[PDB]
């Protein structure tokens, strides 16, 4: 991250070994479960591009996925270079990605007036690449999810919303899915109870009713 | 491109 | 949380990986035991809305429960928008929930004069949603709890008060429950001893007597 | 509503 | 606890997750062994009432015992309200217990001139309730403790003083107990050696002699 | 009383 | 690393035992997997030459590899002495390696105006020696990697890019490899699908197609 | 310990839970091995009497030993009251032991001009009591230690000096012991080699020779 | 170590329990493997003599070795008293060893103008004693090391250089050893390959060739 | 005496 | 000598 | 050379 030094100037704070080891543990154990993106985003709060790159280089495994992430940063940084032509100097996509930008340039922009938040901009590109990885590591679309004939409705809801979280679909599609597929793919008894609640029932009401099956 | 296939992240070009 | 920077201004403190990993451990192991709410509240001391949201996004599992929590934040933030019409600017419900509010707006309100404590306000809504989850994750009402025919009275008390903690009922109902059901549902011998103490006996007296059975 | 079903918490709208 | 902020004013320090997790571990594993009271008192050094309450709420288990602790804080805070009638304002018992007192009122009193140490006062009430719990969780009075016919005298001493620590009796009774019961309840050979030392022997002398049996 | 049976510690009254 | 002291001067910060123990764990467990170089580089952020040397001396095992690293620092420091003839004084190769340079000379250069970053210069030589070790600890060239007849294409990609990371070849060779060998060495069905995509397909497209086999 | 507060005054630092848990681990596992005294002394660097008392109260087990430690602090504090009659005020033995002295009096004396180091004085009394415990927990005097007929001389030396460390005897007796008993109680072959070295041989020489047996 | 206090003066920093526990773990597990000396030297960065002594006293085990270390500090401190006759005052050998020097005298010298670095001087004597221990704990001289008839050459190199690290011999002898014994004691096939490289081959070349056997 | 048998260490007297 | 056989390290003499 | 075979890293020469 960045901090004020005791000399009264903005200076880099290096990543703690506990933060790097946490990120290793996260990526090793959770293997791009969707929770890895908020976990990454928490571990990389205030990160400069060099800090982000040090996290990504440390992963070691999953190199096919890390290449899909590099393909994403390629096209996102090219899109930045397209949307922001060249005239501190303004950062190019390779500056935001931390390749052509020194650490001191990164801190310079992140503390400019107004700031250019190259750490956050690059972190958006990484998070978007992790999103593509997370879909392709999901085994099932939400359309595949159906309640087991004796599966508790709370466990089916947990499967459904955990899948819906990985989906992709635009937000109004996720509204239609949580209204419609959640009912449509229940077991016949719970399905009948849900339809008896009417279409506007909240998840709390739906669970409270179908717990009785 | 900004990152090439075999390279680490944050590799300076050339 | 929020801290004074060495430059002499109020600035964000990022969540430590140990606090996030603690929250993950808590929610993974304790699965909304009622203790999860004070544990959450301790881990989120001084939290901005972005800090709270980072904790909740990190949970990963229990997605049916996390949706019940989002249903709660929906209705609570709508109730805020109802109780506080629009005229720093005043926060809307989506500002307090940290969706339409930048981190700098959150710190601005949390350090205003007088402050508007958007972190604490939102934390109340989250804690209320966790309360709804905690009831629905409780398997039994206090009315279901009866002492086993040879169960030690201290163990029955522990079952009873652990259930009463999850109840819901208003405080005067919890008074009536701890006076009446606690006696009424004891084993016949301990039940007889308790009635022989009279109705006003303290829990210490009740335990000290019924330990003799 | 302030948080929609599939979205993360703290997701900015639109 | 409380600390000086970098702005030059007294401000709350939140409880670390390691302190809360330590307190959970302590109460989960040690289940009100008498050592839990000094351990609690060390973990709650400089604690405000809100800090103490966050520790107690986090316990989760042992709810019958935590109710006996609430019965104690009830009568102790009522006794405070009796001994200190109402006229910063002076704290009522519900202020010291942290229910009717904001955190800022707690810090106000804890940094007043002279201070009113509402954190320490409340911590005395909690420690007294934990003392009542500790006796009732002790299975045996000191009068029950007798040396096994081939038990090493050092192990009998360890059993005796560990029980005497939980006792309750006033200090001059504990003097009489360590002079009299310690001899009276030894095995016949060690008992004879101890009586041969005379009544004033120190524990070091007693152990050094009875090690020869 | 200052703390009632079912309540958490530090629960504000009413 | 280096920090500002409270006296207002640049002063050494000693390596934490957690950083040294982390480096020991890394080198003991990961045995010069290519990830060890970014992991080393993160653990040695802002390191003086004495700091780097303390990390390398602590390794203990792998002494044949640590000698190959000393052979590398020999030739790199000799090349420095060749490229930078002698005229603070300018550092010789033995100064940058931390042998003939005191810690105070190292901090002097690292805080000079302009700085001479002897810590970073030496860290480049160490990282280059670790690169030679990493190739020789790799068992296979990328040319050896072929997809198993029923191996999932995602697992073959992971093997391929993990090997390509250790390669050595210049960047345009790695481009040719990821375009050509990745297709050429797939299983016959996936190989046919890949050729049906055309030569410019991205790794995401390639995986998405060959997942259907 | 004691620290300078940010307000510019000397103020208590509370014991960390890691230091208390370390002390618990030490006393639980090592059970007054002689190493427990330097370990205690390191953990209690700069400790006030209240800090020391919090460490000792936390022990929980070994209560017969902790009573022998209280017998020692009784006689040592009485000896202080004898050597230092009464005239800040001067501390009595009960002030140094932290019973009649507030924490603020303890810090007052520990920061007086000249200081009265009541923390260190009391820590001497505790360390002396721990010494009495350590002898009585040692099973053997140095006179009992003899080399096993095929025991390696390095292992006999380790047994001998580990016992000599617990001894008690005055320093010139420990000189005579390490010169004389170390030879006298070796196995006959090593014993013959040692006598062939002459009486002034150093432990390095003795080991280097007797390694050949 | 030593630090600047917030009052603006040089003051002791006590050893963390994690540093002491790390040193215990190191000496308990690694039992004077040569890596223990750099590990000790890292853990004791900036250590005063009292700090070093607290580390050494904490070891507990290996007391025969710790006596060989005391024999070394005896002769080294006597040699200091010989090389530096008596005239702040100048430190005697017993001052540098921290026996006759208070902590305040140690910090006085370590912050004098020019400083006398009694911490570093004493740490040299300890490191020299640890060197004598490390040789005597090594089971084999480098002359004993021969490649197993089917042992991989990389594993023989690792055995050889790990032994050479413990040797003792002066640096030009270690040059002759790594040139000559490394070849001379290889298996006959690898030995033939090495001789076919010529005498000046680097370890990288030697390994790269003999990997083909 | 300064510490009596059953008491904790640092117990204030009376 | 500066450290005698049985003594701890840093033991003050006499 | 700057580091010789048996020596630790950072060993001062001579």
């Amino acid at each position: 991250p960045i901090v004020q030094n005791l000399q009264g100037q903005m200076v880099h704070q290096a990543i703690s070994p506990r933060t790097l080891n946490a990120w290793v543990k996260v990526v090793e154990e959770k293997a791009f479960s969707p929770e890895v993106i908020p976990m990454f985003s928490a571990l990389s709060e205030g990160a400069t591009p060099q800090d982000l790159n040090t996290m990504l280089n440390t992963v070691g495994g999953h190199q096919a996925a890390m290449q899909m992430l590099k393909e994403t940063i390629n096209e996102e940084a090219a899109e930045w270079d397209r949307l922001h032509p060249v005239h501190m100097r303004e950062p190019r996509g390779s500056d935001i990605a931390g390749t052509t930008s020194t650490l001191q340039e990164q801190i310079g922009w992140m503390t400019h007036n107004p700031p250019i938040p190259v750490g956050e901009i690059y972190k958006r590109w990484i998070i978007l690449g992790l999103n593509k990885i997370v879909r392709m590591y999901s085994p099932t679309s939400i359309l595949d999810i159906r309640q087991g004939p004796k599966e508790p409705f709370r466990d089916y809801v947990d499967r459904f919303y955990k899948t819906l979280r990985a989906e992709q679909a635009s937000q109004e599609v996720k509204n239609w899915m949580t209204e419609t597929l959640l009912v449509q793919n229940a077991n016949p008894d719970c399905k009948t109870i849900l339809k008896a609640l009417g279409p506007g029932a909240t998840l709390e009401e739906m669970m409270t009713a179908c717990q009785g099956v | 491109p900004v990152l090439f296939p075999g390279q680490p992240f944050g590799q300076p070009p050339l």
